[PDB]
RNA sequence: GAGUACGGUAGAGGGUGGUGGAAUUUCCUGUGUAGCGGUGAAAUGCGUAGAUAUAGGAAGGAACACCAGUGGCGAAGGCGACCACCUGGACUGAUACUGACACUGAGGUGCGAAAGCGUGGGGAGCAAACAGGAUUAGAUACCCUGGUAGUCCACGCCGUAAACGAUGUCGACUAGCCGUUGGGAUCGAUCUUAGUGGCGCAGCUAACGCGAUAAGUCGACCGCCUGGGGAGUACGGCCGCAAGGUUAAAACUCAAAUGAAUUGACGGGGGCCCGCACAAGCGGUGGAGCAUGUGGUUUAAUUCGAAGCAACGCGAAGA
């Protein structure tokens, strides 16, 4: 807004993890005010990611969020005549937020049987680098780059 | 307007001084005149506009 | 692709509005190597910036790596962008700059210009 | 008052020749390899028959960076490289000299930007006309790539410009302050003289504004105006090679056309500020079926009203 006037609040309770970051992720997978479905659904792709193997399925969440969050990220501008498409680094705030954003969003196009099956999926095939997710973040990041020129 | 590095300076005060060199000397306003041509009625019309405004700016001194 | 060493080479940056051309010579004005924004690969609004500029010569400077080349000379002409960017990617090529000199040539009174665009 | 003789100053004042340095273009040669040029984005165009770039050389033409300045000179138009020659005027100081020899000026005579015209040269750049590419609904335009008359020189004609300070020439008086150009005197300062600028008291003006460079106070002479169109046009005359110039009406038509300033509104004018106005997000409508209001059509009747936002689940909280 113009009077930047804005303050943030703050409601943040992992209920049996104890981890900051995984009340968020369920508030991004909230739909209409259903907090108990989402919380069932990512605790469901959470024992998903433990009983595949021995990673640790938290860990395994921050590792696929650290491998997912862009480092620049491309801005619109019209100079006249044309529209060109700066490049800028993106604040550590909203990196988490995109990262969450693209993984629910293509977790939602999959196509296995249940939502928590989709994200677990996700997880497991992004926590390495060949999901739909990655390869968004490779398209944003060499559009980025291609654009190198203004940067300034 | 020329330059030279001269004991063991890093290239960041030599280049600087160059455009310094360079601005003093007055390329950029030089090749921005000869850019287009301009007719003597603008050329006219320039410079009693920049007269005045230069009388204006000394007389509001005081 | 028979060989030739030379040292203390002599750099022209050719700036203008729209472009950048970077030519490496010996003493004689033989050129050895060049490059130039279009030749980098940026084609059209990114040409007239000072990266396209900066990354024409680090290929220029790479490509006269071949013969020697441990000093250069520098020429700078003209009042477009990539002006100072040129030199500063051809140091870090790795060349010791001996001088800098601008060769942007004045008329004194010289031909009429053309005529003034009404945009 | 107006002129003459004598030293002395400053100046892109005028004419005739000679010569410079920067830059562009073309041409020859060496290196060198895939682009160059242009635009808001492009494309036309130029390149592997070796371009653009870079270095050496040659030819030619035109304009004269810095100095450069509310600076200078000229009746005006106008005049910027340097040197020699021919030549006009202005400013300045002392002494002497003539003795009203003056001012204005209808006819008349002469100079007069640029474009244009005639004859003969020249040809770098720029560029009417013209060609192609874009843009567009179209684009005989703006924009891009080319490009001929012309721009340059000699002689001759043309005789017009927002040829403007939109202010005729000459002379005399009327508070001041601050710069600057050429030059004298007095002790850096003061005085004085001919220019060139910024403010400003009286006074003047419809107002804006002028204000010793008057648009104030006066005198001498000249040119011109008499509502807006038709029209600075037609016819006649005179000039011109032509383009055209100059002098210059009427019928008819209207009741206005106009100048300066004031209040608002508007601007693809400027500056500050704001609002789910953008931006960053979440959920939708437009597609399907049904409910409901309206338009249209139909009917004996489909009862009246609401019509951009600010009508259409609205009067109607019940056909
Ligand atoms: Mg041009
Ligand atoms: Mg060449
Ligand atoms: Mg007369
Ligand atoms: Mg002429
Ligand atoms: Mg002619
Ligand atoms: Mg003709
Ligand atoms: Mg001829
Ligand atoms: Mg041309
Ligand atoms: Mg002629
Ligand atoms: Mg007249
Ligand atoms: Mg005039
Ligand atoms: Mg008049
Ligand atoms: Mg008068
Ligand atoms: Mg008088
Ligand atoms: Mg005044
Ligand atoms: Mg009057
Ligand atoms: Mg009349
Ligand atoms: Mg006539
Ligand atoms: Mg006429
Ligand atoms: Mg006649
Ligand atoms: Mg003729
Ligand atoms: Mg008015
Ligand atoms: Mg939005
Ligand atoms: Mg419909
Ligand atoms: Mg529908
Ligand atoms: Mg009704
Ligand atoms: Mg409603």
């Amino acid at each position: 807004p113009r009077r930047r006037v804005a303050a943030k609040r703050e409601v943040l309770a992992d209920p049996k993890y104890g981890s900051q970051i995984l009340a968020k992720f369920m508030n991004h997978v909230m739909e209409s005010g259903k907090k108990a479905v989402a919380e069932r659904i990512v605790y469901g792709a959470l024992d998903k990611v433990k009983e595949r193997g021995k990673a640790d399925p938290l860990e395994t969440f921050e590792k696929a969020l650290d491998a997912i969050a862009p480092l620049v990220e491309v801005k619109s501008r019209r100079v006249g005549g044309a529209t060109y498409q700066v490049p800028v680094e993106v604040r550590p705030s909203r990196r988490n937020a995109l990262a969450m954003r693209w993984l629910v969003d293509f977790a939602r196009k999959r196509g296995e049987k249940s939502m928590a099956l989709r994200l677990a999926g996700e997880l497991l095939d992004a926590a390495e680098g060949k999901g739909a997710a990655v390869k968004k973040r490779e398209d944003v990041h060499r559009m980025a780059e291609a654009n190198k020129a203004f940067s300034h | 307007p020329a330059v030279k590095v001269k004991e063991n300076e890093p290239f960041d005060v030599a280049l600087r001084r160059f455009k310094r060199s360079c601005e003093k000397a007055g390329v950029l306003a030089e090749v921005r005149s000869r850019e287009f041509y301009e007719k003597p009625t603008a050329e006219r019309k320039r410079k009693a506009a920049a007269a005045v405004k230069r009388h204006a700016k000394k007389v509001q001194r005081e | 692709k028979v060989k030739k060493t030379v040292v203390d080479g002599i750099a022209h940056i050719h700036a203008s509005f729209n472009n950048t051309i970077v030519t490496i010579t010996d003493r004689q004005g033989n050129a050895l190597s060049w490059a130039t924004s279009g030749g980098s690969g940026f084609r059209g609004s990114r040409k007239s910036t000072p990266f396209a500029a900066q990354v024409a010569a680090e290929r220029a400077g790479q490509a006269a790596l071949e013969y020697g080349l441990k000093n250069l000379d520098v020429n700078v002409k003209g009042p477009g962008p990539g002006r100072e960017s040129a030199v500063r990617a051809l140091n870090a090529c790795g060349y010791k700059i001996a001088s800098i000199t601008d060769v942007t040539p004045i008329p004194h009174n010289g031909c009429r210009p053309p005529k003034k665009r009404r945009v």
